[PDB]
């Protein structure tokens, strides 16, 4: 699955 | 279904090195940061490390109390990361737990255990006598030892306590069990020991004196 | 260097009522989003820590959704609704706004429930162990709440100081009791000098202190 691959992407801001 | 799976801690000299292994399976490694984080009575939870992906250049992050001294590292294609622990120190004690980027995922933890002290395994003691039985685990070093009953049948009525320190520096331990004064004399009742660190195992009947 | 505090290192609450949990950090959480930088965490005893909430308020997958968070910038409240004894253990909260890391150092929560008395009992040094060199004699504190008990150890009825450590059990599973054991060491030489050996045990649930003792011939 991509769920928690999508979750961690949208909560990773290194910026 | 994700598991992350540590190992590699143990008993070490002050001042030695080693190095802790997680490897991850059901879990594409290569797309998540990852941390160390330990754990002990001192100091509760503390962040160790951080390491980032390959096109991050692999950047990492570490806690002050472990610079220059801890280095974490990543291996994609071993689906594994490591720390390599250099002169270790007695405050470098505790329970070592790898985690992915957002700790959801936890590793099981290794206990890593640093002092000059040299293993010794348990002498273990009835608790002779509704009735209480027991079993003394006296006089062992390091951390942990393990206690069932007959086997692992009797869970029941079964209270084994925290391990204490003792002035000498060695640990003891009780475990102790209530079962009805109708049995004693009869259904026989066992305690197994195992401290694994010293390679002793020791089984001991308890009956009324 | 940024501190978190955890006010309350343990919280007492009766199964199926709510309790809350604070945390507090010395700067705030609020990174240049709506994005509050707060994780919170419970350890189950014996198990590794797992996440509750993350970004501050928002439950992370498979959390039962009697657990919220909430809080503004350096203030923040886990809560839970209606406490289950799957919900026993050790809350912490982290930031990870700025390297270090940091954690508070937790808030073990305990379940209530009525005053249960001890039953004590005693155990003489094995003739094991008496061979060796050294006497510990055993007191146990079976099943009992809350974890206040005062063990008082006697031998000859001289009142006994600085020869004994104690552990507790933690809350049990089934019947949210305490159990302890109280430990006396002494030389085989300095134990065969003395005839009685006395455990008292005082306790809210005992009406009065209980001992219980043995002399070392029968
Ligand atoms: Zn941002
Ligand atoms: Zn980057
Ligand atoms: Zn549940
Ligand atoms: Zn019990
Ligand atoms: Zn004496």
């Amino acid at each position: 699955d991509g769920d928690y691959e999508e979750l961690v992407l949208a909560l990773r801001s290194e910026e | 279904e994700v598991k992350l799976e540590e190992s590699g801690g143990g008993l070490v000299q002050p001042g030695g090195s080693m190095k802790l292994s997680c490897v991850a399976s059901r879990f594409t490694l290569s797309k998540y940061w990852m941390n160390w984080v330990r754990q002990s009575p001192e100091k509760g939870l503390e962040w160790v490390a951080q390491i980032r992906l390959k096109s991050d250049n692999y950047a990492t992050h570490y806690a002050e109390s472990v610079k220059g001294r801890f280095t974490i590292s990543r291996d994609d294609s071993k689906s594994s990361v490591y720390l390599q622990m250099n002169n270790l120190r007695a405050e470098d004690t505790g329970i070592y737990y790898c985690t992915g980027e957002i700790f959801v995922n936890w590793g099981q933890g290794t206990l890593v255990t640093v002092s000059a002290a040299s293993t010794k395994g348990p002498s273990v003691f009835p608790l002779a006598p509704t009735a209480a039985l027991g079993c003394l685990v006296k006089d062992y070093f390091p951390e942990p030892v393990t206690v069932s009953w007959n086997s692992g049948a009797l869970t029941s009525g079964v209270h084994t306590f925290p391990a204490v320190l003792q002035s000498s520096g060695l640990y003891s331990l009780s475990s102790v069990v209530t079962v009805p004064s109708s049995s004693l004399g009869t259904q026989t009742y066992i305690c197994n020991v195992n401290h694994k660190p010293s390679n002793t195992k020791v089984d001991k009947k308890v009956e009324p004196k | 260097d940024i501190v978190m505090t955890q006010a309350a290192p343990s919280v007492p609450v009766t199964p199926g009522e709510s309790v809350s949990i604070s945390c507090r950090s010395s700067k705030s959480l609020l990174h240049s989003n709506g994005n509050t930088y707060l994780y919170w965490f419970l350890q189950r005893p014996g198990q590794s820590p797992q996440l509750l909430i993350y970004r501050m308020s928002n439950l992370a997958s498979g959390v039962p959704d009697r657990f919220s968070g909430s809080g503004s910038g350096t203030a923040f409240t886990l809560r839970i609704s209606r406490v289950e004894a799957e919900d026993v253990g050790v809350y912490y909260c982290m930031q990870h706004l700025e390297y270090p890391f940091t954690f508070g150092a937790g808030t073990k929560l305990e379940l209530k429930r009525t005053v249960a008395a001890p039953s004590v009992f005693i155990f003489p040094p094995s003739d094991e162990q008496l061979k060796s060199g050294t006497a510990s004699v055993v007191c146990l504190l079976n099943n009992f709440y809350p974890r206040e008990a005062k063990v008082q150890w006697k031998v000859d009825n001289a009142l006994q100081s600085g020869n004994s450590q104690e552990s507790v059990t933690e809350q049990d599973s089934k019947d949210s009791t305490y159990s302890l054991s109280s430990t006396l060491t002494l030389s085989k030489a300095d134990y065969e000098k003395h005839k009685v050996y006395a455990c008292e045990v005082t306790h809210q649930g005992l009406s009065s202190p209980v001992t219980k003792s043995f002399n070392r011939g029968e």
